[PDB]
C-alpha cells in the first residue's frame, strides 16, 4: 500500500528518471530499497504523516524518517524495530484534552479505549531512528509553557518519563535519590526474593 | 564569536573542554567545601568520615550539595543521537 | 508466524515418458490435541507432554489432476 | 623552543599551502602572471622539458618553524641532485 | 582541473603532448579524438582545504524542528528577524565552532556566517 | 621505500650528450678556476654587472666582485651562486627603498 | 612505490562467492554500461563537484583495459568458488553471481540490472562522501541500526530448513520408487518425525 499511494503522489521512478533531475531531488527508500525520487519532500512527509495519524493507508507501525541535511525520505515496514508510544504537540499545545481524559477514565461500559486514542490521533509510535528528527518535551505543563526561549518548535511530548525503567527496576521506591550501581544490583536481586 | 585562542599544544575543542571542565569541577568543589563546614559537632556523617571509618568528604558533598559531571570514557557525555545527548536538547548544545 | 510466515514458506518451495509433478496449496493448524481430545497445558505439565498442534497440507498430484487434502 | 624545532619531524607537506602542475612551454610568456619578473630575471643569464611543478607553500607554518626558502631550496638540491631545476621567490 | 569526456566513445580525455606546435591536446585510448584546453593546469592539489560550507549549506535545512533559533541576527537580504543557526557540522575539521545562519523565510534561503 | 631512488635516477638517465667542459678568461677574482660546479665566466661577469648595477644605483667594481666571490665560495654550485647575488641584489634593493647607504 | 603512490586510493567491491576483491568500474561495465559518461552519471550525481571527479578518477583509470560486457564477465567470473575449465561455463556463472547474489533485496528477476547499478552506485557515493568528510561515519552500537528476532523470526527460520529437508526427503523416496516405475504413494513419502 505504500509503494501504490507513492505511485498515486507523484513520485518519479528510476527508470523513468534522467540522470540529471537527481541532484535537487530527495531520493525515496522503502525497507531500504530505493524505488523513486521526489521534488516536494516537506509535503509528501506532511501527507504520509497524516496517514499514518488517520491510520487509513499506512498503519501505525511503520516508521517514517526524512534527513533533511542529506535529501532522503526512508520508510520501514521492517519486523524487529523497537517503539514506544509518544504524545503528539502541533503547535505549542497537546493534541490531548480533557474530552479524552474523561472519556478514559470513564472506560468501563464505553468501549472507548488505547486503540480509540491512537485512531484518533493523539499519541503516535516513534522508533529510535525516527526520534534523530524529533523534539521531545518531558513534561507539558512544564516545558510547554512561556519561559525564557529554549525551544518553541517541540514536536513531541512524554507521558511520563519514569516508563523508561523495566519490570524489576519498578519497584525500586525514590530510584532517583539512589545509586546507580545501587539501582542495578536491586534489579539483580528482585529476581530472588521469595513470595 | 570565534574569540576563544587556543592553547599552546591543544586544539580549539580540547581548550574549550578544558576550560568549562575547569570550570565545573571548580563549582562542584566550592560546594563541597562549603557543605563541609557548614556541618555540626553532631552530624553522624561527620562522625563516620573524622574517624576514618567508613565515607568520605567527596561522599558527604555528593549527599548534601552536587552530585557532579558523569563522564564517559574520560570525556563528557558523547553525542548519541545526531548532533546530540538526548531528544530532548537541541542540536549542537553545549552547555552543563 | 503461524498466520503468515509458514504459508509464505510453504508457497515459496519450488515444486517437485510418465512424469510426475507436486504442488503444495495451503496449510491448516487444528487446536492443540493429544494422541493416545484436546489436550491442557496443566496436563502437558503434569504428563511431561509437548503442548503442540498438527499442521496439515494440501498437495496436488498430476501425471503426465489428483488432489490429496489434509496431509 | 629552537630545540623543540630540531627534535620535531616534519615534511613539506606539514608547510605547503597548494600545489599544481601546469604546461607553460614558454620562459618568457608564463601561464602564471605573477612569476613573470623573477622568472625572466633567471632566464635572461643562462635541454628542458616545457612541463612545470608549481608549489606554494603557507606563510604562517613557514615562519613558525622559523625555516627559509633557501634552506628548503637547498634540502632540495641534496635530495634530488641537480637533475631537477628550482626557482624560488622570496618573503 | 575537472573531468572532460570525447562526443565519440564517451570516455575520460587523458592528457597528451603535442611536441610539434608545443601545445597541450586531451585525448582518449578509446577513439582518436583530440580537443584543446583552456584550463592549461592539468593537476590541482590544494592541501589547506579550509572549504566554507556556505557553499554545502542546503537552505532546506530551515524546516528542521531540532535546530535552535535566534531573532538577535535579521537576515540580510529580506530583513527577517528569526534565523536558525547551527556549527560547522563538518568530519576531518581541526578545529572549528563558528556558527553558521540560515534564515527561516520561505524561498529566501540566505545562508550566512557572522 | 628505497626502490623509489632506484626509479628516480633511472627516470633521469632516461631525460646522451657530453657535459660541456670548463674555459678560462675578467675582472672576476680567481675568474680562472674551474673549481666552482657548473661555472663560466660569462656567469660569474653577469652577476659581478648585477652586483655592481645594484650598488651604483644605491651610490666601486670592488664591493660588486667581492660580492659576487663571496657568494660563488659560500654556494654548492654555481645555480644556486646566482641565485644568491640575486637575493642580495633584491636585499640591495630594500636597502635604496628604506633610503640606506 | 611510484605508481601506487601516484594512484593514491582506489575503489574495490567484495562480491559473495567469489575468489577475491573486484575494481567496482569492471562490475558496473558487467552490469552492462561502458561508456565512463554513464557510470560517472550513476555514481556522481552532481557533476560540479571536482573533489568527487578527482577521487574518482583513479577508479576510472583501472578501465584502461577492460572495455565490454563479455571481457569484465569473464573477469569476474575467473574467481569463482570452483574456477571453470571452459570460459562459457565461467561467464554464465559470473553472470549468475550478478544476478542472484549480489543485492539480492533490490531485485532477481532478469532487468534488475537498471536498479542494481544505482544502488551500487549509491553505495559508491555514500563511501566517497565518508571519505570527503562529508557525512558521520556509523556506529554499530547506535540502537536504530538494530534488529531483534522474536519468536516469529526465529521459528521461521527454523522451519524454513526442515521443510526444505522434507521436500529432500520426499523427492529422493519419490526418485527411487519411480525408477521401478510400479506406483507411487504419497503418505509413506512423507517423513513428519522430520519436522515435530
Ligand atoms: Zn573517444
Ligand atoms: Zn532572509
Amino acid at each position: 500500500p505504500i509503494l501504490e499511494f507513492l505511485e498515486e503522489w507523484s513520485m518519479e521512478n528510476l527508470e523513468e528518471i534522467s540522470p540529471a533531475a537527481i541532484a535537487d531531488a530527495t531520493k525515496i527508500f522503502v525497507n531500504g530499497c530505493w524505488v523513486g525520487i521526489h521534488k516536494d519532500p516537506e509535503q509528501l512527509m506532511n501527507t504520509l504523516r497524516k496517514l499514518r495519524r488517520q491510520m487509513d493507508i499506512i498503519v501505525s507501525e511503520v516508521s517514517m524518517i526524512r534527513d533533511i541535511r542529506e535529501r532522503e525520505i526512508r520508510i520501514y515496514t521492517d519486523a524487529g524495530r523497537i517503539c514506544r508510544p509518544l504524545l503528539i504537540v502541533e503547535k505549542q499545545k497537546l493534541l490531548l484534552k480533557k474530552r479524552h481524559i474523561d472519556q478514559l477514565k470513564e472506560r468501563e461500559y464505553n468501549n472507548y479505549s488505547w486503540q480509540d486514542l491512537v485512531a484518533s490521533g493523539v499519541v503516535e509510535y516513534i522508533d529510535t531512528l525516527e526520534e534523530e528528527t524529533v523534539m521531545l518535551a518531558m513534561t507539558p505543563d512544564d516545558l510547554q509553557e512561556k519561559e525564557v526561549a529554549y525551544c518553541s518548535t517541540y514536536t513531541h511530548c512524554e507521558i511520563h518519563p519514569s516508563m523508561i525503567l523495566g519490570v524489576c527496576a519498578s519497584i525500586i521506591p525514590f530510584p532517583d535519590h539512589n545509586q546507580s550501581p545501587r539501582n542495578t544490583y536491586q534489579s539483580a536481586m528482585g529476581k530472588q526474593a521469595m513470595g | 564569536n570565534n574569540e576563544l585562542e587556543p592553547t599552546p599544544g591543544n586544539t580549539l575543542r580540547q581548550t574549550f573542554e578544558n576550560q568549562v571542565n575547569r570550570i565545573l569541577n571548580d563549582a562542584r568543589d566550592k560546594t563541597g567545601s562549603s557543605a563541609q563546614k557548614s556541618l555540626s559537632e553532631y552530624n553522624n556523617f561527620k562522625s563516620m568520615v573524622v574517624s576514618g571509618a567508613k565515607g568520605s568528604k567527596i561522599n558527604i558533598s555528593q549527599v548534601i550539595a552536587v552530585v557532579g559531571q558523569q563522564n564517559v570514557e574520560g570525556k563528557r557525555i558523547p553525542f548519541g543521537f545526531k548532533h546530540r545527548t538526548l531528544p530532548h536538547f537541541i542540536k549542537d548544545d553545549y552547555g552543563p | 508466524f503461524i498466520q503468515m510466515s509458514v504459508q509464505r514458506i510453504v508457497e515459496d518451495a519450488p515444486p517437485i515418458p510418465p512424469r510426475y509433478l507436486l504442488k503444495f496449496e495451503q496449510i491448516y493448524l487444528s487446536k492443540p490435541t493429544h494422541w493416545e481430545s484436546p489436550m491442557m497445558p496443566n496436563e502437558a505439565r503434569l504428563r511431561n507432554l509437548t503442548y503442540s498442534a498438527p499442521l496439515y497440507v494440501d498437495i496436488t498430484k498430476t501425471v503426465i489432476q489428483t488432489q490429496h487434502q489434509k496431509t | 623552543k629552537d630545540i623543540l624545532c630540531r627534535l620535531e619531524h616534519t615534511t613539506l607537506r606539514k608547510v605547503t599551502a597548494n600545489t599544481a602542475i601546469y604546461y607553460d612551454p614558454n620562459p618568457q610568456s608564463t601561464v602564471v602572471a605573477e612569476d613573470q619578473e623573477w622568472v625572466n630575471v633567471y632566464y635572461e643569464m643562462p635541454r628542458i622539458s616545457p612541463w612545470l611543478l608549481r608549489v606554494e607553500l603557507d606563510r604562517k607554518h613557514m615562519t613558525d618553524r622559523k625555516l627559509t626558502m633557501e634552506q628548503i631550496a637547498e634540502k632540495i638540491n641534496a635530495g634530488f641532485g641537480d637533475d631537477l631545476n628550482c626557482i624560488f621567490n622570496d618573503d | 582541473v575537472g573531468i572532460r569526456f570525447c562526443q565519440e566513445c564517451n570516455n575520460m580525455l587523458y592528457p597528451k603532448e603535442d611536441k610539434e606546435n608545443r601545445i597541450l591536446l586531451y585525448a582518449c585510448r578509446n577513439c582518436d579524438y583530440q580537443q584543446e584546453a583552456d584550463n592549461s593546469c592539468i593537476y590541482v592539489n590544494k592541501i589547506t582545504h579550509e572549504v566554507d560550507e556556505l557553499t554545502q549549506i542546503i537552505a532546506d535545512v530551515s524546516q528542521d524542528p531540532t535546530l535552535p533559533r535566534t531573532e538577535d541576527h535579521p537576515c540580510q537580504k529580506c530583513g527577517h528577524k528569526e534565523a536558525v543557526f547551527f556549527q560547522s557540522h563538518s568530519a576531518r575539521a581541526e578545529d572549528a565552532m563558528r556558527l553558521y545562519y540560515v534564515c527561516t523565510a520561505p524561498h529566501c534561503g540566505h545562508r550566512w556566517t557572522e | 621505500k628505497r626502490e623509489w631512488n632506484l626509479f628516480y635516477q633511472k627516470q633521469m638517465q632516461l631525460r646522451d650528450p657530453k657535459i660541456e667542459e670548463f674555459v678560462p678568461p675578467c675582472p672576476l677574482k680567481e675568474a680562472s678556476s674551474r673549481r666552482i660546479p657548473r661555472l663560466t665566466v660569462k656567469a660569474r661577469e653577469h652577476c659581478l654587472r648585477l652586483l655592481e648595477e645594484a650598488l651604483s644605483s644605491n651610490r666601486l667594481r670592488a664591493k660588486a666582485v667581492e660580492l659576487e666571490h663571496e657568494t660563488f665560495r659560500n654556494a654548492k654550485v654555481a645555480n644556486l651562486y646566482k641565485a644568491s647575488v640575486l637575493k642580495k641584489v633584491a636585499d640591495i634593493h630594500r636597502a635604496s627603498k628604506d633610503g640606506q647607504p | 612505490g611510484a605508481k601506487k603512490s601516484a594512484i593514491g586510493q582506489r575503489i574495490v567491491a567484495t562480491l559473495p562467492y567469489i575468489k577475491q576483491e573486484v575494481p567496482i568500474i569492471i562490475v558496473f561495465r558487467a552490469l552492462g554500461f561502458v561508456s565512463d559518461r554513464d557510470i560517472l552519471e550513476h555514481i556522481i550525481y552532481d557533476f560540479e563537484d571536482p573533489e568527487m571527479m578527482e577521487m574518482v578518477k583513479p577508479s576510472l583509470d583501472e578501465a584502461f583495459v577492460i572495455q565490454e560486457q563479455n571481457v569484465a564477465l569473464n573477469f569476474i567470473g575467473s574467481r569463482g568458488a570452483k574456477p571453470g575449465v571452459t570460459k562459457e561455463k565461467r561467464i554464465k556463472y559470473a553472470k549468475e553471481v550478478l544476478q542472484k547474489e549480489m543485492l539480492p533485496h533490490v531485485g532477481v528477476s532478469d532487468f534488475c540490472e537498471t536498479k542494481k547499478a544505482y544502488f551500487l552506485g549509491y553505495m559508491v557515493h555514500r563511501l566517497l562522501l565518508a571519505a570527503l568528510g562529508r557525512r558521520e561515519l556509523d556506529d554499530r552500537d547506535h540502537y536504530g541500526n538494530k534488529r531483534l528476532d522474536l519468536a516469529g523470526p526465529l521459528l521461521a527460520f527454523l522451519f524454513r530448513g526442515m521443510f526444505k529437508n522434507l521436500l529432500k526427503e520426499v523427492r529422493i523416496y519419490a526418485q527411487k520408487f519411480i525408477d521401478r516405475g510400479k506406483d507411487f504413494n504419497l503418505e509413506l513419502a512423507i517423513k513428519t518425525r522430520i519436522i515435530s
